[PDB]
């Protein structure tokens, strides 16, 4: 919904005050980016798939420093052909965890005010995970953008400002970890699950 | 050459109006379905008409 | 009419084939070549009819 | 040089033999090929001495024996009544000059007549249609009855011609209309039914083509779909089989009746004036040679033409196979455009080809002009002469135009048909590759122990085999015991899976499923044995009970739904529209993910597999779930191999296995 893709059937969902669709396609999806929960790659070279959608095709400098944020600078540089590594139909060359920190480049190089997370930790490993906690709660360019994390590492979402628990298509309840530690909610019983 | 731009143009036009529509549209119909109909009704129709 | 149903069971025989050929390590995981080529056998007798 | 240097020796051979040499030689058709042995001779001796043979031979042996024969000829049809011969180095300059055109026109045609990848395909072809033989059969019965029929209808329609035109006599008239109403009824009726067993035919090639193709794919292995686009492969699928099964109804009926024809109307014109029909074959080299070269480039061309296709079908195939994201990037118009190039591309290899055939039509359309005039003038004379009178040279002239278009119409269809067959090469291809994959085993043991034994197995996938993957591993797999496999990303642990599960050969060491080589299991057997959930379940269209049996010939409901509850799928498949028999989209795609991974985990339970290989089973699941399918895999008679990317639920394996880049660490 957050990305247009579907019309909400109640309700209203506002980017800056006005409804998506009275935005610029374009427009609208380079100002909101997502790393989706499978995300898909193109049979093509990873500088063509990190910039996939730009009216102006970037600068090496640039697709390079989105790959230094997102932590996929290590494996592509690796590469024999390094970015100009053409890339198989299914991604398949692109283990699990490379491919989201493709996808999270892909999303980072535009620059956007929202940026989804969905499930985009599941894959990454240590040093990956280091890099995408800096990108949210370290890095000086947070002030200028909003992240909806959809995830279930609690790492992150412990230090998230704000905590939303949707469960049944509803949110039971919300706000810091602390408050819902506090409310011995469903938050709660779900984070000691495992150590019941 | 009059028929080749006509063929061109056509899959061109089928490709797009396809590439327009909504997202459960593509849900419906299945991507081999809807290859098959750009990619290939398009050419018979042209060769037909040819 | 009939060229209708002609064109809708190409289709899909080629869906069948996009979508076997796409997944093959799971159809090979899973010993289903033989499966496959039934489906695509049914659209193709469809179309024979 | 060395045509200078010929054409002096030429001309001192012809001197010499002009003097006292040829008074010596006889007078008469021996004289002169005596004449042009002893010419041939020279000029190959003194050619020989002086190295000049290398590239001017060819043109000998014509250029000294293309006058001698010709007046032979000549004195076999026309007889040799007629004065005796003169010798070549006697006769005018006019003759030397028609020779050395003659040579010089024969060795140029020759050079561009002078396939086998044709010949074989088409006889592929051939094996593949001989399924359809009564049909054809029966077309080719239909097809004399026609041209049987259309050689009545000609009498009776001249009969009423002739009768309205002169005294009309009602009852002529009538039994004229009769009967020519009666050979056109039949001949129609013949026409029809050979159409339309010509047409069954061509239909029944073109599924049958398709069939094999498809199931030649599914034999290949994995590499060949690692180098391959699917978008490509259903291109070829869908076109160059089109292709390969488009001329029958048309080029077969052309070619069978002109076949029927041609000895006939020879024999006629054979019967009218040999001498002529003779002359009549000067059509054969241009026409040959013409229809040598534009099929060498209609093949290249459509071949081209067909690639260009499949890159086409490759861009739509991605753009509308990741449409949402596409259409999460505001990437559509930017597809549209690389579409729009690819036809630009078919769209000039399409006028290439157009062109090249016009080009074509017309330069053989002025082939047959100038040939017809050529053969007109040749009678002309001859009637003028008196060797035959108007009428049968008429009839000749119809005759022998019948012919050359005929002939230029076999010609010209056979090469389309070769053309056609030839440029669908990567069909036969496919359906002949054969997959770089062992021996299918035949080991299909009723009890299973599941002891798997890696043996310093080494590992480097064939599409890029310079970078090794597996480095010596070596570890077992007892049943009634867990083993966690973790490492971090690129490890390798799903090329450990995939090796477990015989999808790819170690390039070293050996995989081993109770003592014995896991290739030397039966495909089926194997793959019942020996199942895993993967990383990202892939699902097929097609209700969830197809999903969890996908691969059982006979599944009961009561086993799928003991997988599911077992995987707990089961408490949202019933939450769905109906059940077990909801549609689950393309790829699954009206799911959640978790969902999938569950309907994935179900449908590799229903099987009771004996070694259960869990990759990453758990990782887009819920807390709960995955406390819930934490360690009940196993029930003491089941190995289990859970790849894990980190230590995460997987301290409570009885085993754990570490791997680092392709190498195993011992704890
Ligand atoms: N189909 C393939 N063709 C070529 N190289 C591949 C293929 N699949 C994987 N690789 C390469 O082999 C490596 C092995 O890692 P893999 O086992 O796929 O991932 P992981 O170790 O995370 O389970 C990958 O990182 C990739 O570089
Ligand atoms: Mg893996």
């Amino acid at each position: 919904l957050l990305q247009n893709l579907y019309q909400p059937t109640g309700g209203q969902l506002l980017l800056d005050g006005k409804p998506l669709p009275q935005y610029e396609h374009r427009y609208l999806h380079r100002q909101v980016a997502a790393v989706g929960q499978e995300p898909q790659v193109f049979g093509r070279s990873l500088q063509e798939n990190i910039a996939y959608g730009l009216t102006q095709k970037p600068t090496m400098e640039e697709i390079t420093a989105a790959a230094v944020k997102s932590g996929a600078h290590s494996f592509i540089s690796g590469l024999p052909q390094g970015y100009d590594t053409e890339v198989d139909e299914a991604g398949s060359q692109l283990s699990g965890g490379q491919r989201q920190a493709v996808a999270l480049a892909r999303a980072l190089i535009r620059k956007p005010c929202v940026l989804i997370l969905d499930d985009a930790t599941s894959a990454l490993d240590a040093n990956s995970q280091l890099q995408v906690e800096q990108l949210l709660y370290e890095s000086p360019e947070r002030y200028s953008r909003s992240v909806l994390l959809i995830t279930q590492h609690l790492s992150l979402v412990e230090q998230a400002d704000h905590i939303l628990f949707l469960e049944g298509g509803a949110i039971r309840e919300g706000g810091t970890h602390q408050q819902l530690m506090e409310k011995k909610g469903c938050y709660w019983a779900m984070v000691q699950a495992p150590a019941d | 050459n009059t028929m080749g731009h006509v063929h061109s143009h056509l899959q061109g036009e089928v490709f797009g109006a396809v590439l327009r529509q909504e997202t459960e549209f593509f849900q419906q119909n299945q991507t081999g379905n809807i290859m098959s109909r750009v990619t290939e009704d398009t050419s018979t129709l042209s060769d037909s008409l040819s | 009419l009939l060229e209708v149903q002609v064109r809708e069971s190409l289709a899909k025989s080629s869906q069948v084939a996009i979508e076997a050929l796409s997944a093959m390590p799971t159809v090979r995981s899973f010993a289903n070549e033989e499966g496959e080529a039934q489906k695509f056998r049914e659209k193709l007798q469809e179309i024979k009819t | 040089r060395p045509w200078t240097s010929l054409l002096l020796v030429d001309a001192a051979l012809l001197w010499l033999l002009q003097g006292p040499l040829g008074t010596l030689l006889p007078q008469g058709l021996p004289g002169l090929w005596l004449e042009g042995t002893l010419r041939l001779g020279g000029l190959w001796g003194l050619l020989k001495l002086r190295g000049l043979l290398g590239f001017v031979g060819t043109l000998l042996l014509p250029l000294c024996l293309a006058t001698p024969l010709t007046v032979s000829l000549r004195a076999l049809v026309a007889g040799a009544s007629r004065a005796p011969p003169a010798r070549v180095a006697s006769a005018p300059w006019s003759w030397l000059l028609v020779g050395y055109g003659a040579a010089g026109l024969s060795w140029s045609l020759w050079a561009v007549l002078s396939q086998v990848n044709n010949k074989v395909l088409m006889w592929r072809l051939l094996k593949l249609s001989r399924p359809d033989l009564p049909l054809l059969v029966a077309a080719f019965f239909f097809l004399v009855l026609a041209v049987l029929g259309e050689t009545l209808i000609p009498h009776y329609s001249g009969r009423v011609i002739d009768i309205l035109g002169g005294d009309f006599d009602p009852h002529a008239f009538a039994s004229a209309i009769f009967f020519m109403c009666l050979f056109s009824f039949g001949s129609s009726l013949s026409a029809g039914c050979r159409g339309g067993c010509f047409t069954y035919t061509m239909s029944r090639i073109n599924l049958r083509i398709r069939e094999q193709l498809f199931s030649s794919l599914l034999r290949q292995d994995l590499g060949f779909f690692q180098e391959t686009k699917t978008g490509e492969l259903n291109s070829r699928l869908s076109s160059d089989t089109t292709l390969m099964s488009n001329w029958l109804p048309l080029n077969a009926n052309v070619l069978l009746r002109s076949l029927v024809k041609v000895v006939g109307l020879y024999g006629f014109m054979l019967s009218i004036s040999p001498r002529l029909t003779l002359l009549s074959l000067l059509h054969m080299p241009f026409t040959i040679a013409a229809e040598k070269v534009y099929n060498t480039r209609h093949q290249e061309v459509l071949r081209e033409i067909q690639d260009a296709v499949a890159r086409a079908g490759q861009v739509v195939r991605e753009a509308v196979g990741g449409l949402q994201t596409v259409r999460s990037f505001g990437a559509e118009e930017h597809e549209v455009c690389r579409y729009k190039e690819a036809l630009e591309q078919c769209r000039q290899l399409y006028w290439r080809r157009d062109l090249e055939r016009a080009l074509y039509l017309l330069v053989r359309r002025v082939l047959h002009l100038g040939v017809q005039m050529l053969m007109l003038s040749c009678g002309l004379q001859q009637m003028q002469d008196g060797e035959l009178t108007q009428g049968s040279l008429l009839s000749f002239m119809i005759y022998q135009e019948s012919v050359g278009s005929y002939v230029q119409t076999l010609v010209y269809i056979y090469g389309d048909m070769l053309s056609n067959v030839g440029a669908a090469e990567k069909v036969f291809s496919y359906m002949d590759r054969q997959p770089n994959l062992p021996s299918p085993g035949t080991l299909a043991p009723t009890t299973l122990q599941g002891v798997v034994k890696f043996q310093d197995v080494s590992f480097a996938y064939p599409n890029r085999p310079d970078r090794p993957v597996l480095k010596g591993l070596t570890f077992t797999l007892r049943p009634g015991e867990v083993t966690a496999l973790v490492g971090p990303n690129g490890s390798g642990k799903s090329t450990v899976a995939a090796l477990l599960q015989n999808l790819y050969q170690p390039t070293g060491g050996q995989v081993l499923l109770d003592e014995k080589p896991i290739s030397q299991y039966e495909h089926c057997y194997l793959h019942s044995q020996v199942v895993s959930v993967g990383q990202e379940p892939v699902l097929f269209s097609g209700s969830v009970r197809n999903n969890i049996a996908y691969g059982l010939q006979s599944c009961e409901d009561d086993k799928v739904m003991a997988a599911a509850q077992a995987a707990h799928a089961d408490d949202f498949i019933q939450e769905m529209e109906h059940g077990i028999y909801t549609d689950v989209g393309e790829k699954g795609s009206q799911l959640a993910a978790g969902q999938k991974q569950r309907l994935a985990i179900a449908r590799a339970l229903v099987r009771d597999p004996r070694v259960l290989i869990l990759d990453e089973a758990t990782s887009a699941l819920d807390v709960q779930c995955e406390q819930a399918l934490q360690d009940w895999n196993s029930r003491g008679d089941r190995t289990v191999l859970v790849i894990a990317h980190r230590l995460q639920t997987v301290q409570r394996a009885h085993q754990i296995l570490v791997l680092q880049e392709g190498k195993l660490q011992k704890l």
